[PDB]
């Protein structure tokens, strides 16, 4: 018999195809309380949902929630939030790519509420041909101040 | 529901 | 055998359960809340009708819900507005705000969606999104003001 078990890994883990390895609980000889150590070999690019496989277990790789990237197959999207001001006058933040490198983001021109920037070959690797990566997309999400004061309104001209 | 244990 | 046919409708039709028509003469009574791909089997060569929902001028359907994207200007995305929008049932709904809008926000207008698949008494919400036309470049004057 085969039972499904979910295995939350991280985008970074899947990216490098790390030899993630953990122990899982089961029964044993004549009813018991065990914990057996298993070894999973991830592969650069593995998409969640993939599965690698006494008793029998069916493992389904699962993408943990990354604090900066939202994945799209082979593409990676990063949503850089922006203060109202820096949304029309410019900004000079800095972001960390999926592989540790830090990337300088910067404008001196207003940016459209959902305007994006695509960086080729800077996303997750492609499972089939891994020597190829998808690409990073950085989305600017401008933040509006709630109710605005008198000066504010008057100024808007 | 088994017991997942990372490593 | 059985040869299915694409049958284009309008979100409106499906909404109020309309009785449509169009060698033979067929007549279909659209139930309230039928979505794309609802099967209509008429025995005899057994003809089956596959439903297609034509594109819609203002809406984009999503389950029991309808999605409408209101386009605002820079000034009105910050200083408020007062627009309208013809609901699916026909009446007009007032879209007004006085406080600035988060360009990425979504206001929900209940019972303005489409009739649920269960009891037509019920209806999905109407979701409104926004497309704020932001400045493209700036000038000495505008700059200081925002600054």
């Amino acid at each position: 018999e085969t039972v499904q078990v979910n295995l939350p890994v991280s985008l970074e883990d899947l990216f490098v195809g790390k030899k993630k390895s953990f122990k899982i609980g089961r029964k044993g000889p004549h009813g018991a309380s065990e914990k057996t150590q298993i070894d999973i070999q991830l592969k650069p690019g593995w998409k969640a949902g993939t599965k690698i496989t006494r008793k029998t277990l069916q493992f389904v790789i699962q993408e943990k929630s990354h604090p900066n990237f939202k994945r799209d197959g082979d593409d990676l999207i990063y949503t850089l939030p922006l203060s109202f001001k820096e949304s029309l006058l410019g900004f000079s933040k800095t972001i960390q790519t999926i592989d540790g490198r830090t990337l300088p983001l910067s404008r001196v021109q207003p940016v459209q509420p959902s305007q994006t920037s695509t960086y080729p070959g800077q996303g997750m690797p492609t499972p089939k041909n891994p020597s190829q990566r998808g690409n990073l997309i950085v989305k600017y999400k401008v933040d509006y101040p709630i109710s605005l004061n008198d000066a504010q309104k008057r100024a808007i001209d | 529901p088994t017991v997942e244990e990372v490593d």
